RNA sequence: UAAUAGCUUCUUAGGAGAAUGACGUAGCAUGCUACGC
RNA sequence: GCGUAGCAUGCUACGUCAUUCUCCUAAGAAGCUA
């Protein structure tokens, strides 16, 4: 098969057997590449090796081609000649094969491993091709760490609501929550299957989890859980499609008396039909799912397509339009394996539908007016280049904000992902800047909205509001157990007892945790409702505890902080750690 | 051939024989270079040889190569021909009379001969002539299979509509016999 | 496992003498390629053997038709030449005998396969060809049964069937003749011992199956091509009952393939010196070659001279494109010239002339569209009849 | 690869380099041909050039067939033989060549740059072969001028509406029209790539031009235009079928009471019918276009096809089949990429409609009943090609006007084309008549229709209406101002504003120029809405005021001036300049 | 849309083998001559 | 008589090339038969 070198686009059909992805090459870079790299298996039509009766040679720059074979120098008949010389290496369309001298940044692609953070840096500035291959690569990577994981199986029946793990002996374990899902596996005597997969929740105490169940085939011990890892398709489409601003809107015809909810953005929105791509940001909480909305009213006769990476913002986005879009001209679309619970509302899974919601991974291959992404944050550059494939769309609105958290980047262990390079998108916004923003906030009080409009953002947010006067933040040592993949504070939990009883305000709190383990642990001696910081960024509340288990750099991230910190609305009481976070906001001593 | 240094050493033995030759060098000198000439063209020749094999063996590996590459890339599109051919053949399928069928079966296997007797949605007869269609499926409703169907098409050989009423004893030779008559199930 | 298949219909566009349509069947290459890897060794082993019964990879040229004669007269006492025909021979073809001439086809692999692996390839044989899922103009019909013309063994099943009725009519003939009548006593203890074998014993008797195997071959000598049958069997016997003549071969068509079969289109010579009188339609003559007496073939002159005038596509109208089209006419039609009707033997001559003027105008027309006349020019030697000749010299 | 002498048809296989359109040319011609002119290069089924291991000699006469090839006369083997010899040029066929001396007009016609008048009436007055080759080669001169064509870019865009250009320096700048279309770039790393269709008309005000795209797509600073060019595929149908005269009705099929409009119209659609081709000539807007419509009536079975080489009058002419032609058996093609708004009302592309309607370039091949083409005046020879090759109909009816502007003809710089000059058909319609003529006039006043009776045509037309008296003629000097190169008359406007306020019945009146740069100027200072003459054909306007705005041959072009004030509907003014003009007028006194 | 098998004719390309011819290197056999013993 | 050198003739081996022929394969065009 052959196909297009990758930082030439000529005609080949070599690959790099020894790179993870065998990418094409062509003549000239192929050679580039072996003689500069390690790498000596390249793959033509064939295999390049010894094709002697016995031998194993995969060195490329030794083997010379005899008869109609390869063979390395101890086997080649009198006849020449090497396979690798004259500059080229031998293939097709040897006369048409360009090379460049972009293979010196190649050969670091290739090579590194994703440990340090200037992999991921350098692997955003290439060109497109170059780009779509380390995102290929790089998930590629993911993947076969995934295949490094702790299995475990259900100890014994204990509960409907709950089942146990018991783990291999030697293995890590994954982080529990939404995001991450196993499959259990069926290989009783008598022929392993799947009867379900399963999302796992830290248990009360001890050893035990409150999980999620995707099928009602209730399984014994016969059976055992995996994390459920799979392959990774090859990539075509660009990161971004380049930037074609446009006059006058074409495509998106306005709506009449399209509301006077969101009247203001008017303009915003005829520019969001402007360009061909649109980015908006908007700080925590203020309506850019409420732009996304507007701008549908805005264009009522237009084929909508919302998108967006996880399950949760894709659900809030359709609750919301549920809510004032109408209701009948409606598509959610549902991945087939259902590995989630998924939302149901509205006449789901209609691919020829007006507004079709859908995301990243069930995307099918279709064609729209306008496709609006949502949270580019979390969003990969893999993800942005799938939409780009199966998609087709007059308009594109990226919406997010970088100052949230970023992906998970599971591999990357070894320095810190500055905004920038969390993606193209993110390095676009934080060149040129949005697209458009929106800086109006309701929600927290003067001193603290004050404050952390100083900590990052340029002074812009003012909170039309007077503060409740019940915002605090206090040095509570909390000694710390974290005798589980995650770090515990429960001493801390009893420091804030011996409070709670002197405030009766926020007696219906919810506990937020930068630590899952901490926000499991908390609903178990107290009934608190949980919701950990990920499952925030959407709601919007009056009584929120948060707490601090450790002092690092993941406790000093200032956009973990703000988006803790900003959820309240005139109560939360804090238990904090370090002075250098307590010298950047005011809050009564206590 | 001429890029190798055999052609030039070569030439040099060539030009100095024939300095020697005009310059009026010696018998001895004479043979000295001759033979020197000849075991530099017998190394020219050694090496020109087997260039011929040389691209001459390219020449088959690309034609293998251009060829092996050629079949795998036909291969793909033939293979995904197969598989949507399959998947939409399978989409046409009557999935809830075809269960209903195949589940009173006892091993869960029955011939193939009444799959479609028993689940085709749409009947095709083909009337060679008149009274043939008198007797078979006269009227706009008819009954074959221990079924009920009903007309909704017919067409002539050339594959233009026709009417019922058309269909008469009198009009039989105005019509371009064989008849497709299409019907449905009730 | 077994393999359903469907075969196609494709009617046959080329020159016939008879309106009636003609149809082959086109076999899915799924039943093709494993019928192949099945039987091509045994089909390649007949094709390549001479001086058998079958006669199939036998070239008439370079002297093989008088070999093969040669052949069929295998030193019977007093021959007489015949051939039968079998009406509707491929559609009337009943299912048993197509299954017999697949397991005899079969029986050579005693050690390549076991038993139920034979078992399954003959199912899949009979699934696919026999009685299988028929394409008629986009349409799917069940073919009763009957060989179709399509499959790998097609012309050595039908050569195995043809032996098969061949022996069948030589049983009956000598079954139903008195008994009392039969002079010679070897004949009478033959049929005794053969009625013994075929009604009162279950076990094979290879010794009595080989002494009718040598009588056979010593009285009913045979040539077959897969439907085209020639016989040099001995008149006395026949006529005396103790041979299959035209009758024994009538009554066995009549019950074992539901045709009859008119004695218009069987022949029967009873000289030797003017051949068969037409097998796989050559009609055989007789002529001094050289310093002796050969049988050279010779087709009926009304076929080539259709096959020179109407041809099945436009560009072959030009001619000047194609001489070796009628270079191999020639060929075919070279022994016409020893026949002793003048008109038959004016058609060489004419394919001969005409030659030579498609030469001369490709050249006038050559020399047209350029001026230079082709240097290597060796057509010369396809307008002279020695290059013909020497096709049915056994030199070669 | 052979084919036939263009000027005697013989079989031949040789073609001349030289040649723009490389014709086919047999070994006499060809030698007549290449001896007398600078033509020295010939395509046989090989090229003559000189097959030296290095050697660049193409003139034939100095070069011999040697050995198996082409040589040079110091490259050749002792065996040689001159090509271009005994009056001829080896070549195919070489002994069955006739020629004659009329080569002297083709080589004229090889010879000629279309830049002077005489080459077009020698390229109209040829022989048929010879008239469409030398249509061809105009054809190809045109595609080849744009390659020397300027670059232009952006500047900035101070406002969306308008553009404000930049013409690469030390390159012409092409006049700002509708029938100039761009196609940019972004050539910057980055993208040089198109980014859709724009056309320009210049900008009253400085330096700015209101646009229009095709596509919608805005210019960063960066991006630019260049003005489009397609290729052109050799035509081979004459440029009118052979006239065939029937003795009656064959293949159409008359009406029942076609209407009471047409009345009068029945036996021009019996003539129509008897003769295989036919001829109409009349003033504007005298029921020509009606004429076709009429046509189609009369003949209802009859698949009709309506082309036209503009977009603006074929739009009118769908705009009049809906008015009376049945809408649902009617049709539009446009081109793929449409880069004028088209008449999108009927079944929009559907060439398989009875009536189908369509532009020249765009035709599709297919057969029809008949086909009816309209304003023969903007086609040219090539044009007729096109219709006689694509669309195959019984019969051919053509309508249009000589006096009307004929088609662009940008290299005509030199001299003046007459109307029998503009294309065959006016060719005819001028030389022995027009197969049918109508003349009558409903629209505008009686006294300047009065006039027209004697500008161009010889008082044939009369009119239904009563000289309303506001019909002017002004006399002043109108000092010249030559600004955008094309000239502006300041004073002549300072005339046309000082009695605009003095005329209270003419403050809507539309103002009309020959020159676009006057034209434009005068919006910003009298608003009334502008209109050049170019455009102004085929829209009619309650209140003119023209402006000649400078004597010489463009201005004061009979044809001009006549479709200019023949769009007047109640009264006009109009600015005199030449004596002349102004006395064969006969207005109102001022 | 155009089957299985066989035979034959022609054209082109490739490999191998053989025959003859020619040139070059090497090995061996013989003849003549220069120097030393 | 021996050794070295040179020239001439002849035989063998290897290398290069020219021609002719035989076959082996592959590709293409065509015909005939069942
Ligand atoms: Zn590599
Ligand atoms: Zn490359
Ligand atoms: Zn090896
Ligand atoms: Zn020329
Ligand atoms: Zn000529
Ligand atoms: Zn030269």
């Amino acid at each position: 098969a052959v196909g297009a070198c990758v930082l030439c686009n000529s005609q080949t059909s070599l690959r790099c057997g020894a790179c993870i992805r065998r990418p094409f090459l062509c003549c000239k870079c192929c050679y580039d590449h072996v003689i500069s790299t390690s790498h000596k298996l390249v793959l033509s039509v064939n295999p390049y090796v010894c094709n002697a009766p016995g031998c194993d040679v995969t060195d490329v720059t030794q083997l010379y081609l005899g008869g109609m074979s390869y063979y390395c120098k101890s086997h080649k008949p009198p006849i020449s000649f090497p396979l690798c010389a004259n500059g080229q290496v031998f293939g097709l369309y040897k006369n048409t094969c360009v090379g460049s001298d972009n293979v010196t940044d190649f050969n670091a692609i290739a090579t590194c491993d994703w440990t340090n953070a200037g992999d991921y840096i350098l692997a955003n500035t290439c060109t497109e091709r170059l780009k779509l291959f380390a995102a290929e690569t790089l998930k590629a990577t993911e993947e076969t760490f995934k295949l490094s994981y702790g299995i475990a199986t259900v100890r014994e029946v204990l509960s409907d609501r709950e089942l146990h793990l018991s783990w291999e002996v030697g293995k890590p374990r994954p982080p529990l929550n939404r995001n991450y899902v196993f499959t259990g596996y069926r290989v009783t005597k008598n022929s392993k299957v799947q009867i379900g997969e399963y999302t796992f929740e830290k248990g009360d105490y001890g050893d035990a989890v409150v999980y999620r169940g995707t099928t009602t085939y209730k399984l014994n011990v016969g059976d055992y859980f995996v994390l459920t890892s799979h392959t990774v398709m090859p990539l075509s489409a660009p990161t971004l499609v380049p930037q074609e601003h446009y006059v006058r809107i074409t495509g998106l015809y306005p709506t009449l008396n399209i509301s006077d909810e969101f009247s203001s953005n008017v303009a915003n929105y005829q520019k969001v039909g402007m360009q061909k791509y649109s980015t908006l940001q908007g700080p925590p909480g203020t309506g850019k799912s409420h732009f996304a909305i507007g701008l549908a009213l805005y264009y009522p006769s237009a084929r909508i397509v919302y998108t967006a990476c996880s399950h949760a913002a894709v659900d809030a986005l359709c609750e919301k339009a549920l809510k004032y879009l109408p209701i009948d001209k409606c598509s959610r679309i549902i991945p087939a394996r259902a590995r989630v619970e998924c939302f149901d509302k509205f006449k789901v899974n209609s691919t020829l539908e007006q507004y079709v919601f859908c995301t990243v991974n069930a995307l099918p291959e279709t064609t729209a007016d306008i496709v609006v992404f949502d949270e580019i944050s979390m969003a990969t550059n893999y993800d942005l280049s799938v939409v780009n494939a199966r998609l087709r769309a007059k308009h594109y609105v990226y919406i997010g904000d970088p100052a949230q958290l970023p992906a998970p980047r599971t591999l990357l262990t070894k320095g810190t992902l500055e905004p920038e390079y969390f993606n193209s998108v993110c390095r676009l916004m934080k060149t040129i800047g949005p697209d458009m923003f929106l800086g109006t906030c309701r929600r927290c009080p003067a001193e603290i909205v004050d404050t952390v409009s100083a900590l990052v953002y340029d002074n812009k947010l003012k909170a039309h509001k007077d503060k409740s006067a019940q915002c605090f933040k206090m040095f509570y040592k909390g000694v710390i157990t974290h005798d589980v993949s995650s770090a515990i504070n429960r001493p801390q939990i009893g420091v804030v007892r011996e409070f709670l009883t002197r405030n009766p305000a926020w007696r219906k709190a919810v506990f937020i945790s930068p630590y899952n383990s901490q926000n499991a642990v908390a609903s178990k001696i107290l009934g608190l409702p949980t919701q950990t910081v990920d499952s925030s960024q959407g709601s919007e509340y009056d009584y929120v505890i948060f707490t601090q288990t450790t002092e690092t750099a993941h406790s000093c991230n200032v956009n973990r902080f703000n988006v803790a910190i900003t959820r309240a609305k005139v109560g939360i009481l804090c238990i904090m750690s370090d002075r250098d976070l307590y010298d950047k906001l005011q809050f009564t001593s206590l | 051939f001429s890029s190798l240094p055999s052609y030039a050493a070569f030439a040099t033995a060539q030009e100095a024989y024939e300095q020697a030759v005009a310059n009026g060098d010696s018998e001895v000198v004479l043979k000295k270079l001759k033979k020197s000439l000849n075991v530099a063209k017998s190394e020219f020749d050694r090496d020109a040889a087997m260039q011929r094999k040389l691209e001459k063996m390219a020449d088959q590996a690309m034609t293998q190569m251009y060829k092996q590459a050629r079949s795998e890339d036909k291969r793909a599109k033939v293979t995904s021909a197969m598989q949507t051919m399959l998947f939409t053949m399978l989409r046409k399928l009557d999935n809830d009379a075809l269960n209903n069928i195949i589940n009173n079966a006892r091993d869960g296997c029955v011939p193939l001969n009444i799959i479609p007797l028993t689940t085709a949605a749409k009947l095709m007869v083909v009337i060679p002539d008149y009274n043939t269609y008198k007797n078979t499926c006269d009227g706009t409703t008819f009954t074959y299979a221990s079924a009920l169907w009903e007309i909704q098409q017919v067409v002539d050989a050339d594959s233009k509509i026709v009417q019922l009423s058309e269909i008469s004893m009198d009009n039989s030779p105005n019509l371009a016999w064989p008849l497709i008559v299409t019907a449905l199930r009730a | 496992n077994v393999i359903p298949t469907i075969t196609q219909m494709n009617l046959k566009y080329a020159i016939s003498a008879k309106n009636r349509a003609r149809t082959v069947a086109g076999v899915s290459i799924c039943s093709t390629m494993t019928n192949r890897q099945f039987h091509q060794k045994l089909l390649k082993s007949i094709a390549a053997t001479r001086g058998a019964t079958v006669v199939i990879g036998t070239s008439k040229f370079y002297g093989g038709w008088h070999n093969m004669l040669k052949t069929v007269y295998s030193d019977v006492e007093n021959p007489h030449l015949m051939g039968w025909d079998y009406p509707k021979c491929d559609r009337a073809m009943p299912n048993m005998l197509r299954i017999m001439a697949s397991l005899v086809l079969a029986r050579k692999h005693t050690t390549c396969c076991s038993l139920s692996h034979r078992f399954y390839r003959l199912a899949n044989e009979c699934a696919q060809v026999l009685s299988e899922m028929v394409m008629c103009g986009g349409s799917l019909y069940v073919k009763p049964g009957g060989t179709s013309s399509g499959d790998a063994t097609t012309a050595y099943a039908n050569s195995v069937f043809n032996i098969c009725q061949a022996v069948t009519a030589n049983v009956n003939a000598l079954l139903s003749t008195d008994g009392n009548k039969i002079a010679d006593k070897y004949v009478r203890n033959l049929q005794h011992r053969l009625y013994e074998c075929l009604y009162r014993n279950r076990d094979v008797d290879t010794d009595f199956v080989n002494e009718f195997y040598a009588y056979l071959r010593k009285h009913f000598s045979m040539m077959i091509l897969s439907d085209d049958a020639v016989v040099c069997f001995n008149s006395t016997y026949a006529s005396q009952g103790l041979v299959a003549s035209i009758k024994n071969f009538k009554s066995v068509l009549y019950y074992q393939n539901n045709v009859f079969m008119s004695e218009a289109k069987c022949w029967t010579e009873t000289d030797l010196t003017k051949g068969p009188h037409e097998f796989c339609s050559q009609h055989t003559m007789l002529v001094k070659q050289g310093d002796d007496y050969v049988y050279l073939p010779y087709p009926d002159p009304s076929r080539i001279l259709g096959a020179g005038c109407f041809v099945d596509d436009i560009v072959k109208t030009d001619g000047t494109l194609m001489i070796e089209r009628f270079v191999s006419l020639a060929i075919d039609a070279y022994p016409l010239t020893k026949h002793p009707n003048q008109e038959y033997a004016d058609v060489f001559h004419l394919y001969l002339q005409y030659i030579r003027k498609l030469h001369d105008e490709l050249t006038g027309h050559m020399l047209d569209m350029y001026s230079v006349m082709l240097t290597n020019d060796n057509t010369s030697r396809y307008w002279e009849p020695e290059f013909y000749e020497a096709m049915y010299t056994p030199h070669t």
